[PDB]
């Protein structure tokens, strides 16, 4: 009788193993500062408050990006069949933003490209007037 | 002392609060710590208070 | 090195950029045989022949 | 005919068409059938596949491995071991008074809370397709411990890969 | 004040009965309306007839049906188990219990709202349970052809429909588990309207 | 040229687990690098023994970036 | 050019063109002009009764328009499902969007090069043709699939 | 009849243990930049809103980077409205610029007003048809 | 290399699969799960009734446990006792933990390389079977060591 | 206690002791460097360094 | 000689000793083809080429 252990697959590569155990810590490390900065400053608000979804902003999307913001949010904007603002001035140094993921809402994407963007930039979306606005910081 | 919807019907609203004061609410009825409720809602559970708050379900 | 183009560069920083009217930029730095550009949210690399 | 996705959950017959290609010695098709089908036969498929099985006295064990029999980094299930997946409700056929524990671990990285919620939802969805056929709810009992215990260690990698598993545990009283 | 059985086309009305527990057999239209704070154990009605009860405060309580009645219980009952047969016709306002087990054969309307800790429904043809704002932490649907199933899970969604079956859900499970043999169906049923509507996570996203 | 093309392979994962972008400060300068060390211990002759329990060191100062680095400069 | 490529990977208009013929020859209908291209898929061959639930013999279609897909270059492509009105508009527009959003899923796991993928079904707002006899036999209920063609 | 597994399948153990930790360290930059980041709130963000006058419904093209005042006087002559200054230019006036080909006076301004930030902003009177330059003392 | 060892001492898998293969037939239970390993023997093929001394026929047994167990690398073994209910809960106690102790005593004093022995009896507090028929004929009369391979 | 820089090292093998008899040679073998506490009501085993130096 | 593991150097001594917070050990010592450790409760030798 066969003796097998169930894990059983493709072999493996060896630089292969060596990043994988240098990002578990990596990761690791990650996890404890975000604990100790959660744990130093509460949260205040959601940017869901400035930023609510409506209707015909559920049209999923699957999206792969690793670019600048404008000609994305342009896209956007014209899948969702929205008038699109753009709001300052734009900075010298390019933001450049990557976003992978799969079937969600658009809403839910355009948050995301804002806590990813951080102080760099701001979105606002008027659905009333369905109208989607990508601000600048006015700094420097 | 916030309270939170449990069973909720077109028409009338079961409530039990934090501590566990429970209430038969009706839509034209008193509610402390709020005054009066001015709408309720089943396919979204909002109810609106007559102090000017929407209160809904726990989460 | 100095580049007139549209993309925008991204590997070995440039030192010195400005853009057109039309938007196309160009770029001021020092030397390297690799440049990295984004092109529609896609990396791309680029080989410099003749350096 | 025969449908992949689980014969649409209705009850499997090979012995039919094996004693009908049989007389295409129908009698020597059924005893090939009952040869074929048995519990040691079927645990020797079971073998076969990666699936592991214990019995120790009285407690059954069998041990799912996740990332084989699982749809990756998620609750959703991988398509392709759905005959490994017949075989395990054939053999699970046997013991219909059994009372039925059924657990879920995974490795060592990441959030408590997210590897929680990753094995409770794997547990529960093994809980709903062994639901899907036709067994009474109160016979089971599900749940996701995170790396609360593991056979193996997790700094080696093929240990890591091992610690992450599915568990199924019944008694016989 | 222990028994009352009725039979023979009439008209029961009546008004404060307090009680610990009485027998109530109602046949032969027995038009009842109640509007009492009574305690019971133990109810019967045949069919083909109404009834309306205002106030139940029952700790345990069993109904089976045969005939095709049509009745409407307010108050408070802590419930146990519910077979039907017929073209019931059943709505209770708070239902405060914990495990639930329906069967319904041929044709039920029910209307149920209230905290249930564990519950399961099986539909076999015909048959509909507007189960809408009647919260489940377990929810377990099996469901036969031709069955209408709309359900108010919150945590763990257990689903399975054979064949020309639409299941409708109105809340996001933590955790959700469907399936469909022939022509079942599962839906989400939404409002996309609301403000503070959530989407699917990453541990619920299963795809039908 | 084995491991050259075995690191290809995996692109989007570098990119995931290694982003300077998201610890660039707002005013488009590299964060400074440190270097811990806990309980060191150095016995640098005899009638002398130095204990110390933490200590850190900056190694790199901050400066400006025109653009954020990558894993390319560092593995390839 | 003994170095640089000659043509991007698994090129050959002659195929282009082969398995084109052939899908029009299946019945699904291959839209091309300048530079957008579309592609109509009837329901049959795809879902069952008015059900999100994928027959098996579907992934063999599934991967020849997998094959297809990958033969180009694009950014952006966008799904959108049509049904007939049966109960409602709810039940519809759930089912519609649905049956796009397991295609999209399968697609995306599928690995065609694309930066977007929108997925949406109107349920029935927008039929095509007022020859309303049949239910799903009625080639209202479709799913199409757009992109333009970039360089 | 042949249903296919995706091309990039993490098959590899090592590739799944990569990938996962990948995906905690996205979701915990997530959580970091969800902890760090500043809202402003969208009712009383001080922002002039489109006062929707029907003279501020035209479509233009303007290119300018320079001061604010000549410019303000031009979009009061377009739109015919009145217009008036409080407060005084500092030493070094308002030096920004707007480009565009197809846009409304109204969030023209609120462009405008977005650019000057503190320091200055603007009021409009669609009653009295009228447009104020505010400074800051 | 050639002054490195190619494998540890005394190694050799197939050895290690063929005599576990023989231990089974022999009845004598070993369960490999992981990197964790249980060996379960039957107290009847090993000890009196009811007593804490030794056939002279089980010495050939225990060297042959002790031969497998010269096969891996170890850090601790732990060694449990269980019998049937006898007289009271104390005597089988002592009992299980007399038979533990002398086993353990034989391991240490054979060659295997272990840096913890750790050993105990619990009498007939947790059985494995409910069928409790026999007395020390049960087989919830046992003797169980547990350890993990290190690497 | 934090752990020393100096590391502790602790030679013991001896065979069949019982684990009382085994933690008072342990902290006989520690002597000045460290102490071994057990409160069995609360099932609790606690090693305490040497605060020194 | 500058040695960094995981593990306890016994034998030979070393000049500073310096540690992480993930279990690693640094010393800092004279030049050595050989070493003594504990491994596991288990004294073990190493043998260093190169010098």
């Amino acid at each position: 009788m066969k003796f097998k252990k169930p894990p059983i697959n493709n072999p493996s590569d060896d630089a292969t193993i060596k990043l994988a155990e240098a990002a578990v810590s990596v990761s690791d490390s990650m996890l404890e500062m975000a604990k100790v900065e959660k744990v130093i400053t509460p949260p205040s608000k959601d940017n869901t408050l400035t930023i609510p979804n409506a209707y015909n902003l559920q049209a999923r999307a699957s999206v792969d990006w690793s670019g600048p913001i404008e000609e994305l949010t342009a896209r956007i904007a014209k899948a969702a069949h929205f008038r699109f603002r753009v709001l300052g001035k734009s900075p010298s140094v390019p933001v450049l933003i990557s976003i992978s993921t799969k079937d969600e809402s658009l809403a839910e994407i355009l948050r995301d490209i804002d806590y990813q963007a951080g102080k760099k930039a701001s979105i606002h979306v008027y659905p009333n007037s369905q109208v989607v606005e990508l601000r600048y910081a006015k700094i420097y | 002392i916030i309270y939170y919807i449990q069973a909720v019907i077109p028409g009338r609203a079961w409530l039990i609060g934090s501590n566990g004061s429970t209430l038969t609410v009706r839509e034209g009825s008193k509610i402390p710590g709020y005054g009066m409720v001015k709408l309720i809602d089943s396919l979204q559970g909002r109810i609106l208070t007559s102090s000017g708050q929407v209160i809904k379900f726990s989460q | 090195m100095y580049v007139r183009t549209n993309l925008t560069i991204l590997s070995p920083g440039w030192l010195a950029s400005m853009t057109s009217a039309d938007g196309t930029h160009a770029y001021e730095m020092q030397k390297s045989p690799v440049l990295l550009v984004s092109w529609h949210g896609k990396v791309m690399q680029l080989k410099v022949e003749g350096l | 005919c025969f449908h992949p996705p689980y014969n649409n959950f209705q009850p499997d017959r090979r012995a039919v068409k094996r004693v009908g290609v049989d007389t295409g010695g129908g009698t020597v098709g059924l005893v090939a059938s009952i040869y074929r089908d048995s519990k040691r036969k079927i645990i020797r498929d079971l073998q076969k596949q990666d699936i592991q099985y214990v019995e120790y006295g009285d407690t059954r064990t069998l041990i799912i491995p996740t990332d084989k029999y699982f749809m990756f980094s998620s609750p959703r299930l991988n398509e392709i071991c759905y005959p490994g997946l017949n075989n395990v409700i054939r053999l699970l056929n046997f013991y219909p008074q059994s009372t039925i524990y059924v657990a879920g671990f995974t490795d060592n990285v990441g959030s408590r809370s997210h590897k929680r919620k990753l094995s409770q939802a794997q547990a529960e969805t093994m809980m709903t397709f062994l639901w899907a056929n036709g067994i009474a709810a109160k016979r089971l009992k599900a749940e996701g411990y995170g790396d609360k215990n593991a056979i193996s260690d997790n700094a080696i990698i093929h240990g890591s890969a091992q610690n992450r598993r599915i568990e199924i545990q019944w008694f016989t009283s | 004040l222990n028994r009352f059985r009725y039979e023979g086309a009439g008209v029961v009305t009546g008004n404060n009965l307090r009680t610990s527990y009485l027998d109530l057999y109602l046949a032969n239209e027995g038009t009842t309306r109640l509007a009492g704070n009574i305690g019971l154990q133990k109810l019967e009605a045949v069919g083909n007839g109404v009834t309306q009860i205002n106030g139940v405060s029952s700790r345990n309580l069993q109904i089976v049906l045969k005939g095709d009645p049509k009745v409407l219980i307010s108050g408070f009952v802590n419930l146990r188990q519910l077979d039907m047969y017929g073209k019931g016709t059943l709505s209770l306002y708070w239902i405060k219990s914990d495990t639930l087990t329906i069967r319904a054969k041929k044709a039920a309307k029910i209307q149920l709202a209230g905290i249930v800790n564990r519950l399961d429904v099986e539909l076999w043809d015909f048959a509909q349970f507007k189960g809408k704002y009647l919260r489940a932490q377990r929810s377990f649907v099996k469901t036969h052809d031709k069955s209408v199933a709309e359900i108010s899970a919150v945590n763990h969604q257990s689903s399975l429909a054979t064949d020309a079956s639409d299941i409708y859900y109105y809340n996001l499970s933590k955790t959700r588990a469907d399936f469909m043999a022939f022509n079942g169906s599962v839906l989400d049923m939404r409002e996309w309207g609301q403000s503070d509507l959530k989407d699917f996570d990453r541990y619920n996203k299963q795809f039908p | 040229k084995i491991i050259d093309e075995q690191l290809n392979k995996q692109a989007r994962n570098l990119d995931a687990i290694y982003d300077f972008n998201s610890l660039v400060l707002e005013h488009n300068i590299l964060p400074p690098v440190l270097l811990e060390g806990r309980n060191t211990l150095n016995l640098a002759d005899a009638q002398s023994i130095r204990i110390s329990d933490r200590t850190y060191k900056v190694a790199k100062q901050a400066h400006f970036i025109t653009t954020p680095p990558t894993w390319r400069q560092y593995l390839w | 050019v003994p170095k640089l490529p000659c043509r991007v990977d698994g090129a050959c208009d002659a195929t282009i063109i082969k398995m084109m013929t052939d899908l029009n020859k299946k019945g699904i209908k291959v839209a091309s002009v300048g530079q957008n291209y579309l592609i109509s898929i009837p329901a049959s061959a795809l879902f069952a009764d008015q059900s999100p639930r994928l027959n098996w013999a579907s992934y063999s279609l599934l991967n020849e328009i997998a094959a297809f897909l990958k033969q180009f270059r694009k950014i952006a492509i966008t799904v959108t499902s049509y049904s007939s009105k049966y109960v409602s508009v709810k039940r519809e527009r759930a089912l519609t969007l649905a049956r796009s959003r397991v295609v999209s899923e399968y697609l995306w796991s599928q690995g065609v090069d694309s930066r977007i993928i929108f997925t949406q079904g109107l349920g029935s707002d927008k039929p095509i043709t007022s020859y309303t006899l049949g239910g799903d036999r009625s080639p209202n209920a479709r799913v199409e699939i757009t992109f333009r063609r970039a360089v």
